[PDB]
Order: structure tokens, then C-alpha cells, then sequence
RNA sequence: CCCCACUAUGCUUAGCCCUAAACCUCAACAGUUAAAUCAACAAAACUGCUCGCCAGAACACUACGAGCCACAGCUUAAAACUCAAA
RNA sequence: ACCACGAUCAAAAGGGACAAGCAUCAAGCACGCAGCAAUGCAGCUCAAAACGCUUAGCCUAGCCACACCCCCACGGGAAACAGCAGU
């Protein structure tokens, strides 16, 4: 009964994990867009320099 | 528990959790990312310790 | 600080570099013996493995070779 | 090496590169740059060979690719200054430097251990378990050791014949 | 389920596989200190019969007494490889890691 | 000690030797300026963590052992006798 | 009493644990593993102190060790109070 009830706890946490995952997920994507925005204009002003 | 072999783990997965090998060969996987050391401690003596009437037998 | 502590090293150090040049013939004599006693020694040490071994002589083509002269 | 003709790692991605004055490609090619030029592009060649993202440079497999062409280079210069003892330095502190870093990356990603050792050729080896000089005495009695055990075993064994060749005369 | 072996469960670290189907496990314990009453590592190396050679050096395992020893200094077994070196599978999720980050997203099997 | 002369040596090359008051006598890393600021002097006082080292003076940068291209060398390094101080 | 498929007590054997000082004792020198065997592999211990020297009966409801010496005791040296009293 407590291996049971030890590996329903270990479900409850894994929902939370999933939850809290999803939500960094859409956080590294907007910061991750921003990068390479501004990894792109001085890659640009880079090549322009250059060329 | 002074014959209970006990042995800590560095950085090895994302996430903290417990272990432990009972003689039968079954494991316990105890996950306690979230919780307070308070919070581990009753949680490995419900599931694994001997409670109160037992010990007081002794 | 004063450097009576060092002075009283100082002489030390000085009246024995004196004993050693005074002596030097006498230490030279003394440092051969020892480096004779000290590979027979070492001489006796790889024969009392073999020996122990069961071998009655040293492994064939084995020869001691001589690690304490200067040469 | 690459050729000389090769050119500058900034100069390799300009539209219409291909089309200037061949005196134009001598001035933006390795052949009139300094030997640190050069490294850029082996730097650049290791990179899209083993590992899988050639443009994070902060992962533990660019470190180690980045760390192997300075040692190549050190090795280099050592070739012709026998004396540096400031160079010699720098390299075996760089190759202890990628030791730590491949132990590191042996225990974290295997599979990307065995990439980095197969792409820059690296040889992996464990550690001695004891460091202490192996004197003159210890060299001379540690080879008599094992002389003393290998005829130990060729008399071992030629007891096992002549046992065996009495037993069956008994029969 | 009896065993004339002292050890019946232990886990530790592969530090040697030179020997053929015999691993090298070095296995640590805490230990009081009595004047500082701190606790201390204290290792011992333990022979584990390897039948399929598949220790690496460095991997975790799980040990598990004989019923005899088998030789002079193997008296376990090698019952399980808890971390592979350098390919570690997360038990709370299932995924494959590299230290502290993961291989495989835990969203992606949802 | 002062004056003159001149040699080993100071230089180059190739090997050794492996020492210094090699001391800024102030170990590395991280942090603080508030509390009791703090024996004295020196270059204000502290916290966390780690490694190294120390336990009266002298004997002793010594003896012995061991290692070392070192053979009047270097490194490591005691004890007995002695004093009630240093 | 006798069998006790038992209990109690407790050898041999296997696993584990278990004094002090000296590291100026730093390497030990066969100290491992696999295999039914033949035989194969070259390993095993060690600065978290191996190997070695020196000191000491111990953890005291008591325990260990010894019992003239040669660790032992066929044999040998030799002729035995470390039982009580006694010299
Ligand atoms: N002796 C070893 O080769 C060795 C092996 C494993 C761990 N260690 C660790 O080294 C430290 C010093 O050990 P010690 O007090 O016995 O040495 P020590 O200074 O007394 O020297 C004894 C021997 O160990 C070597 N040694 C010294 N310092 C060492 C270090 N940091 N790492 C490795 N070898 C070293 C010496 O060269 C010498 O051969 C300790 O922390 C120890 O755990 C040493
Ligand atoms: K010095
Ligand atoms: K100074
Ligand atoms: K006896
Ligand atoms: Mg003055
Ligand atoms: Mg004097
Ligand atoms: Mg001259
Ligand atoms: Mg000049
Ligand atoms: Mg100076
Ligand atoms: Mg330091
Ligand atoms: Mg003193
Ligand atoms: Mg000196
Ligand atoms: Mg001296
Ligand atoms: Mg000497
Ligand atoms: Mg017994
Ligand atoms: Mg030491
Ligand atoms: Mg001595
Ligand atoms: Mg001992
Ligand atoms: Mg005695
Ligand atoms: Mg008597
Ligand atoms: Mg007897
Ligand atoms: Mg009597």
C-alpha cells in the first residue's frame, strides 16, 4: 500500500514537471526568436562591412 | 541506520531523487525536486520507517 | 627584527664547511665504503627473491648491474 | 594545413567572391595572413565534421576542438624552438586542460566522446592510480621480479609433464 | 535467499575491468568520526562476476551477494548498471540526459 | 679596508647543477566594511571554503637512511647529553 | 534416558569487523581472474598507508594465549612447581 501510494506521488510530480516544462518552453522560444533577430541584423552589418 | 549504505551523487540527471534497494530486489524512486528537506524526511518515514508502536516494542 | 638568529646559523653553517674541507679525504674514503656495503645490499635483496622463489640461480642472462657508482 | 589559396574565414561568405581579380584573392586568402588566420579555418573544418550545432561555440565539443588546434599549434612552434620553456608550458597545460575536458564529456555524452576522439584523433587514457619515482633501485629489482616469475612458470609447468608422463607408465 | 556473504547489497563504482568476466567496483560507505562527529567516505573494492563483459569504467552498478563466493575475492554478482558512463537515463522521466540537461525533451513523449 | 696588474668568472653554443632575506617574510578562491575596530609594531578588521605547514630553547640548513647527471653537493631530516628559559 | 528432522550449547570451514608507535619501513614480488578440464588472460595489494620494524596480554560478570625449550612435538635438546606450601 505505500509502494502504491509512493508511486501515485511520483505521478502527481510528474504532472507538475510537464506542466512547468511547457511554460519554459514558450519562455526559451521568445527568447530564443529575439537572439536570433539580433544575431541576424549584426551578422548583416557584419557582411555589409565585409562586402 | 549505521549498516544502511548511503551514497550521494553529483549533477548526474536534470533533476534530484532518491533511491533506495530493498533486500527482496524491488527499488523505491522517491522524486523530490520541489520539496523542502522537511517535506523528504516525512515522506521516506511513512513509506520506509518504522513507526512509533514498532520502535517503542523494541 | 635583529638577525641574532640568523648569526647564530651563520656559524653554524661556517664551522661546518670548514669540518667538511678539513676532512674531505677522510668523508671520500668513508662515502666509497658505504656505496660498496650499499650495492651489496642491493645484491642480496634481488638473490633473496629467487632464492625464495624456489630458483637455485639467478634467471638466465640476469646480471646485478651496479647503481651506485658514478659512472 | 589548407592551401594557401583558401580564403579568410570573413571573406569566404561576401556575394561575388568568386568573380573578383585573382590579385584581389591572393590579399583575402591564408597565403598574406598570419599563421593565427590559418587556425580559424582548421578550427572551422573540425567543427562541421564532428560536432552536431557548428555555430554554438560555448559546448563542451567546441572547447575541446577550439583547445585541440592551440595545442597543434604549440606543437608547432615547439618544433622549432626547442628552448621556449614559456611555450612548453603553455602546451602541457593545454593538453591537461583537454584531459579534464574529455573526462568531463566522457561521463556526461559518450556518444559525443567518441565523435571528439575519432574526429581529432585523440587517444583517451586514464590517469596513473600512484605518482612516485621509479628510481634506479626500484626499475633494477621490479625487472629481476618478473624474470624470477616467468622462469617460476616454465618450471611449474615442466612439473606438470614429467607427473604426467609417470602417471601413465603406472598404467 | 540465505548467503554465507556479509555484503548482500551494495552499490558502486567500476574502476577496473582487466580482469575477464570480473569487474572492479569500489564501494563507499559513511563513517562516523568520533571526536569530530562528522561523517567521512570510506571505500572498499568488492570483485563482481561480469558474465557479458559489459562494465565500463566509471559506470555505477548494483552488486548482489553470491550464495558462495566464487572465488577467493569475487563474492557478488553484477545484478544491474545503474548509470552507464556518459549515457545516464533519468528514472524520474524516463529520458535520456547529459549531466544536468536533458537529450531528449520529457514533451516530447508527452 | 685604499692603489695597480691580471686570471677563473660575467658573454655565445651544448649539457648539467636545482640553491636565495627565491621576502611584497602576508597561501588559493569567494565575500564584507556592521557589529566587539584592534595585545604591540607592521601594510585596518573580518567571514566562508580548501590545500600546505606549526606545537619551549639549543643540539640542527646536523647524524643516519633514501633519492638525485649532483662526489667538499642538493632534497628529506632525527635522537642522546643540556638549560628554565629562549 | 532412547529417536528428537526440534531446541540448547558450540568446533572446524566461509563472509565481515577488530591495539599502539615509526613513512628516515614506499613500494610488495605472484601477492589475480576465467575455464568441467586442458589451458588461457596478466593480473592482485598499496600514501584512504600495502609491505615492514618496534611495543604491548585484551574491549575485565570475563576473554585470549601459553603450559621447560625447538611457533607445532613424530622426533630432538633434555629431565621441567607459570597447582598449593616452601627454597
Ligand atoms: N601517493 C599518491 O600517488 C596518491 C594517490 C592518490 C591520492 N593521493 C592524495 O595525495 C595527497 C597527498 O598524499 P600523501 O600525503 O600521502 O603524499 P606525500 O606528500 O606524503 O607524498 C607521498 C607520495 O605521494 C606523492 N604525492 C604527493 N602529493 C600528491 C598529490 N597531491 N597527488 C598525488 N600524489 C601526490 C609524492 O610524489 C610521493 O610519491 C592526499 O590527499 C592523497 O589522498 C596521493
Ligand atoms: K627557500
Ligand atoms: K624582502
Ligand atoms: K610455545
Ligand atoms: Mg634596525
Ligand atoms: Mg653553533
Ligand atoms: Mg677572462
Ligand atoms: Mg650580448
Ligand atoms: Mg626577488
Ligand atoms: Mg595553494
Ligand atoms: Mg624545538
Ligand atoms: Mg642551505
Ligand atoms: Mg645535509
Ligand atoms: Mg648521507
Ligand atoms: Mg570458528
Ligand atoms: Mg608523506
Ligand atoms: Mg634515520
Ligand atoms: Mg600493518
Ligand atoms: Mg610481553
Ligand atoms: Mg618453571
Ligand atoms: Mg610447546
Ligand atoms: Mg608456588
Amino acid at each position: 500500500e505505500l509502494m502504491a501510494w509512493n508511486q501515485a506521488e511520483n505521478r502527481r510530480l510528474h504532472e507538475l514537471r510537464i506542466a512547468r516544462l511547457r511554460q519554459e518552453e514558450r519562455e526559451q522560444e521568445q527568447r530564443q526568436a529575439l537572439e536570433q533577430a539580433r544575431k541576424a541584423e549584426e551578422v548583416q552589418a557584419w557582411a555589409q562591412r565585409k562586402e | 541506520n549505521p549498516w544502511v549504505q548511503i551514497m550521494m551523487f553529483k549533477n548526474m540527471t536534470p533533476s534530484p531523487f532518491l533511491r533506495f534497494y530493498l533486500d527482496s530486489g524491488e527499488q523505491v524512486l522517491v522524486d523530490v525536486e520541489t520539496k523542502s528537506n522537511k517535506e523528504i524526511m516525512e515522506h521516506i518515514r511513512k513509506i520506509l520507517g518504522k513507526n512509533e508502536e514498532t520502535l517503542r516494542e523494541e | 627584527k635583529n638577525v641574532l638568529k640568523i648569526r647564530r646559523r651563520k656559524m653554524n653553517h661556517h664551522k661546518y664547511r670548514k669540518l667538511v674541507k678539513k676532512t674531505r679525504f677522510l668523508r671520500r674514503k668513508v662515502q666509497e665504503g658505504r656505496l660498496r656495503r650499499k650495492q651489496i645490499k642491493f645484491e642480496k635483496d634481488l638473490r633473496r627473491i629467487w632464492l625464495k622463489a624456489g630458483l637455485k640461480e639467478a634467471p638466465e642472462g640476469w646480471q646485478t648491474p651496479k647503481i651506485y657508482l658514478r659512472g | 594545413d589548407p592551401p594557401p589559396s583558401t580564403l579568410l574565414k570573413d571573406y569566404q561568405n561576401v556575394p561575388g567572391i568568386e568573380k573578383v581579380d585573382d590579385v584581389v584573392k591572393r590579399l583575402l586568402s591564408l597565403e598574406m595572413a598570419n599563421k593565427k588566420e590559418m587556425l580559424k579555418i582548421k578550427q572551422e573544418q573540425f567543427m562541421k565534421k564532428i560536432v552536431a550545432n557548428p555555430e554554438d561555440t560555448r559546448s563542451l565539443e567546441a572547447r575541446i576542438i577550439a583547445l585541440s588546434v592551440k595545442i597543434r599549434s604549440y606543437e608547432e612552434h615547439l618544433e622549432k624552438h626547442r628552448k621556449d620553456k614559456a611555450h612548453k608550458r603553455y602546451l602541457l597545460m593545454s593538453i591537461d586542460q583537454r584531459k579534464k575536458m574529455l573526462k568531463n564529456l566522457r561521463n556526461t555524452n559518450y556518444d559525443v566522446f567518441e565523435k571528439i576522439c575519432w574526429g581529432l584523433g585523440i587517444e583517451y587514457t586514464f590517469p596513473p592510480l600512484y605518482y612516485r619515482r621509479a628510481h634506479r633501485r626500484f626499475v633494477t629489482k621490479k625487472a629481476l621480479c618478473i624474470r624470477v616469475f616467468q622462469e617460476t612458470q616454465k618450471l611449474k609447468k615442466r612439473r606438470r609433464a614429467l607427473k604426467a608422463a609417470a602417471a601413465a607408465q603406472k598404467q | 535467499v540465505r548467503s554465507s556473504v556479509h555484503a548482500r547489497w551494495i552499490v558502486g563504482k567500476v574502476i577496473g575491468t582487466k580482469m575477464q568476466k570480473t569487474a572492479k567496483v569500489r564501494v563507499t560507505r559513511l563513517v562516523l568520526d568520533p571526536y569530530l562527529l562528522k561523517y567521512f567516505n570510506k571505500r572498499k573494492t568488492y570483485f563482481a562476476h561480469d558474465a557479458l563483459q559489459q562494465c565500463t569504467v566509471g559506470d555505477i552498478v548494483l552488486l548482489r551477494a553470491l550464495p558462495v563466493p566464487r572465488a577467493k575475492h569475487v563474492k557478488h554478482e553484477l545484478a544491474e548498471i545503474v548509470f552507464k558512463v556518459g549515457k545516464v537515463i533519468d528514472p524520474v522521466t524516463g529520458k535520456p540526459c547529459a549531466g544536468t540537461t536533458y537529450l531528449e525533451s520529457p514533451l516530447s513523449s508527452e
